[PDB]
Order: structure tokens, then C-alpha cells, then sequence
């Protein structure tokens, strides 16, 4: 459950750049 | 009986992320990044999680004696509607209010420090086992106060390592779902426990 | 069958350290030091560390959204060598780059940041139980894909939680320890797993 925290509450691929 | 008291509990906290960042002449690197969970205050739990389904911008909470106040993205407080977290095979309800990690602006040969808060609430399974006397949650943190403790009919008498300022009993609470029932509510150093 | 099924794996990944250091009159203390394990992409584990047994002093990897990369001493890319670990008992097999880490140079009255890349290899066994739709590695990190899953005779149905571009699969594999195999490839938030 703790691991799965990135994948359930946050974006793994998206990237932002400026 | 060896089978522990299991009981169903909400847990409320905000991931307060920031990040630093240098910005090089043809590359970025992160010069370091702070996580923690703060938690949420029982105005915010009652009044706008559980009231309006909204969770603050901003987290304000005590760590290591300092009253800390953390803004998303640096901006001004805000209400954020709080939505479904993403699927995940053999896990409990939960819900979220970002999904982007802010950073900032790129600007060269300079450090930025860049802040996050995104709210979190998630159904947790709580354990308890004889004496009774504390409980943990389904994400491994610790509750050092017994599961049953409260104001009314002798509860006071339980077990309780935490202020009395620290938990907050409400009556006839009507859970919004993102009959009335008694809800006890525990402000942790690092979560806010509802059960 | 209690028994999780067992089988062979390999972790790649880079330490990426960097601490700040705050030089004092007569002394030198730590201000802050983050750690982070940065996957290897598929072309240096293929290319680099397959083809020739050596990883690339820099770690491009994405954390938090955005595309950071560190360089090791902060000096310019090469290929360094890997080389086996130290010995210790009751270990599988590893082999690093890097052993001593790299802090700033002393200036009074300043603070500096020092960046480590050390490129880290680990022979690692995986465990899976039923439905065997994850797997676990022997350092506790949990890998939501089926061992199983793969693009050839129906193995695209297994179950999966990572993007399509963040798994690779390549035909005729063959291992160089620092016949042919087929050799499956993900890159994990924070590590590169083959097997």
C-alpha cells in the first residue's frame, strides 16, 4: 500500500517544463 | 481470541512537497527535495472535507516546534475539489486533490524552491489487539490512543498519549460520502485519523 | 502451493547524492543531503551496460514531474567502469562504479552543493504469489506488472499498472556477466528491473 502511493495519488509520466 | 480488533478509520493529510531546483545552462537537477504529511486541523475535516468536499491550498501545522504554513504552488488559499485517486488492484477508497508535482519557472545559474500540498484522504483498515490501548492503520503508522477512548460513559478512562487539544469527539455526524454515528477524531503529528 | 514463485531478476539503478555542505571558521557540517535512486533507461542498460559492462556518469530521469539530471562531480559524461562490490555474507552478486562520495571542494563562509552519481547492479530474487500479477524484489521494492507479461503468445493480457513506453522486451538476449534469452525490461520510478 505504501509503495502504490505514487501511483495512486500522483503522475508518474507527465512532465513539465519551462 | 487472537485475531485483532480490526474497525474501519479515515485518514486526512496533505503530501507538502517542496522541491529545489537549479537550473543550468543546459540541464536541470534537483539540489534537494522535503516531503512530509501534515496533517489536517478539525475545522478543515468537519467544516470542508466532510461539509463541502474541499480541502484547503494551504497546510499549516507544528513541526519540530515551528508553526509551518505551506502554499500550493505559492499561491493564495484556495478551495480544491477533491476527486478519486487512480485505480489500484486490492486498495481501499481514495481521494485526492492534486496529481502534478509544482516546480519552478526555469531561470539560469539560480536556485527556486517550488511548493506542493495536495490534500489526501483514504479509507484505512485499523488493527487493535489486547489491552486495546492503541491501534495502527493500514498505511503502518501507529495510533498510541485506544480505539474506544472518548468523553462519554467512562471512555476518558482509556489509554491516551496524546494533548487533550489533540482529539475532538463530534456527535451525530453525518458522513459525506465522496444515519448519524458518533466520530472521534485524532490530530497525529503527521495524520488525521476518523473512526 | 504456498510457496510464491520464485525467479531471477536484475535491478539496475544510480544513488544520485547530493548533499550541501556549510564550511565554517574551523569546521565543516552537512545542511542537507538528499538521496534518490534513478532508473537506467533501456538504451544504457542495453548499449552500455550489456554491450560493454559500464555506465554513464550522469542520471536523466524524471522525479516529480520534471526531467532532472545529475552529473557525477558535476564533470562532463563518461563511461565508467563497473567493478563488484564488497564482499558480504550471504549476498547475491553486485557490482557499482562509484565507492567514495563526492562532497565540495572548502570555501569559508559559503555553502556548496556536491552531486554523486553511482551507478548501482544487483542480482536480486523476485517472489510472486497467486495471481501472480505483481512481483517483489529482494530489496522490499514492490513491481506492479505479472512477471509473465510480455508482447509474444498472449502475454499482453497479464495485468499491468506502468504506461506501454515504460516496458520493453528484446528477443535473442544475450547476458554479459560483468545462449540466447528472451530478456523482459521496465523502468520503475526508481529502479530498472530486468528478468
Amino acid at each position: 500500500r505504501n509503495q502504490l502511493h505514487d501511483l495512486r495519488f500522483a503522475d508518474i509520466d507527465t512532465v513539465i517544463h519551462a | 481470541n487472537i485475531a485483532p480488533y480490526k474497525f474501519k478509520a479515515t485518514m486526512y493529510y496533505k503530501d507538502v512537497t517542496v522541491s529545489q531546483v537549479w537550473f543550468g545552462h543546459r540541464y536541470s537537477q534537483f539540489m534537494g527535495i522535503f516531503e512530509d504529511r501534515a496533517p489536517v486541523p478539525f475545522e478543515e475535516v468537519i467544516d470542508k472535507i466532510n461539509a463541502k468536499g474541499v480541502c484547503r491550498s494551504t497546510a499549516k501545522y507544528v513541526r519540530n516546534n515551528l508553526e509551518t504554513t505551506a502554499f500550493h504552488r505559492d499561491d493564495h488559499e484556495t478551495d480544491m475539489e477533491l476527486k478519486p485517486a487512480n485505480a489500484a488492484t486490492r486498495t481501499s477508497r481514495g481521494w485526492h486533490t492534486t496529481d502534478l508535482k509544482y516546480n519552478p519557472s526555469r531561470v539560469e545559474a539560480f536556485h527556486r524552491y517550488g511548493t506542493t500540498v495536495n490534500c489526501i484522504v483514504e479509507e484505512v483498515d485499523a488493527r487493535s489487539v489486547y489491552p486495546y490501548d492503541e491501534f495502527v492503520l493500514a498505511t503502518g503508522d501507529f495510533v498510541y490512543m485506544s480505539p474506544f477512548y472518548g468523553y462519554r460513559e467512562g471512555s476518558h478512562t482509556e489509554h491516551t498519549s496524546y494533548a487533550a487539544d489533540r482529539f475532538k469527539q463530534v456527535d451525530g455526524f453525518y458522513a459525506r460520502d465522496l444515519a448519524p454515528t458518533t466520530r472521534n477524531l485524532l490530530t497525529t503529528p503527521k495524520f488525521t485519523v476518523a473512526w
